């Protein structure tokens, strides 16, 4: 009940085809140099480099209206610190240690899908519990997670398992943010599937 | 690299 208006249409119409995905899929252009963005998009690769947390951005930017895309994160690819989220342009996207990258700046918004917590201006000491309450803490990331991004309300939030975990982020009005991770494991292939928008202001 | 994250 603290979905994004028009969330459960959106997700309930048919998927973005091929070419979408594609189109709003990572972008070649926009991550770490230690990252290769395969089948124009669908997916990326990062390469076995020591000592270096690796970022990926999607290629497109929401600047209003509500969009989902789907992050499947093998599970045995996730190594030390996997962060799902969203990134201004601005956004770092490498660093020369394992850390929680997506977050860790006024930049970029992220929840680590092997602690549970969410960073955002966070170098990780103190990030808080998402979801909160004991359903939420014992919540597992399976390999699907959705991410829902409402511009009109000015939120990220997550779903798992058909169901919306509620609002992880407040405060994202009034910018344009693109989809993001951070990833330190060698040979981690994180697949990204856009699921559409709704653009209209009640979505 | 055969570190802890598989590099």
């Amino acid at each position: 009940l603290s979905c994004p208006e028009g969330l459960e249409e959106l997700l309930s119409a048919p998927p973005p085809d091929l070419g979408a995905q594609r189109r709003h899929g990572w972008n070649p252009k926009d991550c770490s140099e230690n990252i290769e963005v395969k089948e124009g998009g669908l997916y990326f690769e990062r390469r076995p480099v020591a000592q270096s947390t690796d970022g990926a951005r999607g290629k497109r930017g929401y600047s209003r209206g509500l969009h989902a895309w789907e992050i499947s994160w093998p599970l045995e690819q996730r190594g030390t610190h996997a962060v799902v989220g969203v990134a201004t342009a601005l956004a770092p996207l490498q660093t020369d240690h394992y850390a929680a990258l997506l977050g860790s700046n006024s930049e970029s918004w992220g929840w680590d899908i092997g602690r549970g917590k969410l960073y955002h201006q966070s170098k990780g000491p103190g990030a808080p519990q998402y979801p909160a309450g004991t359903q939420g803490e014992q919540l597992e990331v399976p390999e699907r997670l959705l991410v829902v991004l409402d511009m009109e309300e000015g939120t990220l939030g997550y779903a798992i398992g058909g169901t919306y975990l509620g609002p992880a982020f407040r405060g994202l009005k009034g910018r344009t943010l693109y989809p993001a991770v951070s990833a330190v494991w060698g040979q981690c292939q994180v697949r990204i599937r856009y699921l559409g928008e709704r653009g209209s202001h009640h979505h | 690299r055969g570190d802890i994250n598989n590099n």
